[PDB]
């Protein structure tokens, strides 16, 4: 992914703040409220059945966790992101058989929970800084499908 | 297909930008402009840089068409029938581009609504929008 | 949104259907579990060998059901409230899989009535199957 | 990107079998009148307000010539489509612009007109030997988007 040095600043600025407790399970939480198709893949993930029991879900926010954590190591390797995602392309892939627009559904989840989260500072210009990321990191995990 | 649910929730959240339309549409604009340049290349006679008058008089207008989407929330097709034959048979805008405005309005909205932003109401809202788009990109007349 | 010429011709393809339903459902199930085989694990059940009286029952529930979609085109959302419950709320179907079936059926459709499906016809059943899509991937109640 | 050999063999055998001169311009003109945003990519092409003046478009008709005699290069080379339209995919993708989604649509269109055409011919493995082609074609030309 292409991003110039200021929007490298800016987008490692606003991610050094980002509460790595919370965020991710936020994003993958309003995925499945948003788009509740998607909860047929976290079956095994306990109730489901309203958005806030989606929301409170400890298997959700850990599960979430572990996506910003995916998200966190493609922002360090922005420049191999298929190589850095190749295992969980292989996953999502290959065994779970998820839709590829599903991958950008979740990145632009993930998009408006940055904005809900940091209002104002989620500038126009961070934002398109993001979409390229969250772009690069849906088309690496959809590698294996191309 | 919006429940009475999203339509309340579409009401109330909605109800919120209030006399901020113009900004928020402005903004709405801006976001989608610059992260999908491609969206662009639809308003090649637009001055499109940041803090455009031009850009800013459309937010306005593309604000107040949703506030009448939304009061006319049961009678879209006909409420929506002149933006429909603008979109669909004049423009001939790609769906895809809806989407991509939908995402910057939600965006929009979860950065300066945080408190209605909820993720039952980001779900209606995501519905609205979507039901919009779908009217707007269809020939039905 | 459909326009009233699309109503026209989904009406009147779909009436040429006739006897034939279930039979156009069962194939268009069946060119969709073997084309896209993912598809199948939302049956995981069912007798999904060729053939199967299981798949030959359920191609008749399709089809039928889409005739009544057909005779209440202007109340869908209303005649098939059982069906979204079932594919949105209890299955949860990913929308994807409404256009491959929707596709698959297109296919059906070409491959039996070729004079019937002209450019304009197919354009018509095409907004006709994904309205009909939108409505049982969507939870309205 | 998959097509186990009874599979090839099946494409090969129908193939032989498509009118070259008839069936890219029912393709273009069917994909440009069931989704109708698809004709402001051809501006210049002339007469599209109708069905028929689609249809009947002599622009549409040799342009579909070009799209079909590409899809054949490309049955012809099915072990490399990402080579095959290599070229094609910088023109659509960086010089056009055109949504990868539309690659999918207009390639099961051409499915739809390969159907309407052979009728009980076109039988569901058939269809599905096809199926993997145009998703492999769309993939192809999508390649300078991943
Ligand atoms: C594009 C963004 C995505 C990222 C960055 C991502 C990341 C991850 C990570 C890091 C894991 C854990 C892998 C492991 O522990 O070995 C995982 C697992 C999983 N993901 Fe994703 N994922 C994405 C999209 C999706 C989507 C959209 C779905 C489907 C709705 C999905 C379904 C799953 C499932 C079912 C698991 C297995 C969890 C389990 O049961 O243990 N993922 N994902
Ligand atoms: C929720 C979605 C949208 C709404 C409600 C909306 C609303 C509007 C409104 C109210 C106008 C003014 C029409 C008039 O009274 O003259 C307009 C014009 C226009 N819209 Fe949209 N729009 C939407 C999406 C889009 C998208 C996604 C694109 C393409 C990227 C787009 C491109 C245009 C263009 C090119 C114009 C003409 C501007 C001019 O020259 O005056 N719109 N829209
Ligand atoms: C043209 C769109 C579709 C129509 C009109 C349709 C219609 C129906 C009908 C009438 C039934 C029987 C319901 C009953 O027993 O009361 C049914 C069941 C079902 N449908 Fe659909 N359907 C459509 C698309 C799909 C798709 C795309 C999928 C998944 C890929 C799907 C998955 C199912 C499943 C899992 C069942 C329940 C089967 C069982 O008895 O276990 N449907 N559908
Ligand atoms: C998925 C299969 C497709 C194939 C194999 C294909 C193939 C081709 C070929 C062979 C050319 C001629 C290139 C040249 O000699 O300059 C071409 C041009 C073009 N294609 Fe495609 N195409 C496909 C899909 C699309 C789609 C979906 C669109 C947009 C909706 C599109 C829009 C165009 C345009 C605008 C041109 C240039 C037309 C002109 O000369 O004005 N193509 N395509
Ligand atoms: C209800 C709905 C939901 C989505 O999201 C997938 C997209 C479109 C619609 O409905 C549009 C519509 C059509 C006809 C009358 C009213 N609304
Ligand atoms: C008319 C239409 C078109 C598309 O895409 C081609 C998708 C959905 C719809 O409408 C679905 C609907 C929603 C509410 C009432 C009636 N129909």
């Amino acid at each position: 992914v292409h991003l110039t040095p200021e929007e490298k600043s800016a987008v490692t600025a606003l991610w050094g703040k980002v509460n790595v407790d919370e965020v991710g399970g936020e994003a993958l939480g309003r995925l499945l409220v948003v788009y509740p198709w998607t909860q047929r893949f976290f079956e095994s993930f306990g109730d489901l059945s309203t958005p806030d029991a989606v929301m409170g879900n400890p298997k959700v926010k850990a599960h979430g966790k572990k996506v910003l954590g995916a998200f966190s190591d493609g922002l360090a390797h922005l420049d191999n992101l298929k190589g850095t995602f190749a295992t969980l392309s292989e996953l999502h892939c290959d065994k779970l058989h998820v839709d590829p627009e599903n991958f950008r559904l979740l990145g632009n989840v993930l998009v408006c929970v940055l904005a809900h989260h940091f209002g104002k500072e989620f500038t126009p210009p961070v934002q398109a800084a993001y979409q390229k990321v969250v772009a690069g990191v849906a088309n690496a995990l959809a590698h294996k499908y191309h | 297909v919006l429940s009475p649910a999203d339509k309340t929730n579409v009401k109330a959240a909605w109800g919120k930008v209030g006399a901020h339309a113009g900004e928020y549409g402005a903004e709405a604009l801006e976001r989608m402009f610059l992260s999908f340049p491609t969206t662009k290349t639809y308003f090649p006679h637009f001055d499109l840089s940041h803090g455009s008058a031009q850009v800013k008089g459309h937010g306005k207008k593309v604000a107040d068409a949703l506030t009448n989407a939304v009061a006319h929330v049961d009678d879209m097709p006909n409420a929506l029938s002149a933006l429909s034959d603008l979109h669909a048979h004049k423009l001939r805008v790609d769906p895809v581009n809806f989407k991509l405005l939908s995402h910057c309005l939600l965006v929009t909205l979860a950065a300066h609504l945080p408190a209605e932003f909820t993720p039952a109401v980001h779900a209606s809202l995501d519905k609205f929008l979507a039901s919009v788009s779908t009217v707007l990109t269809s020939k039905y007349r």
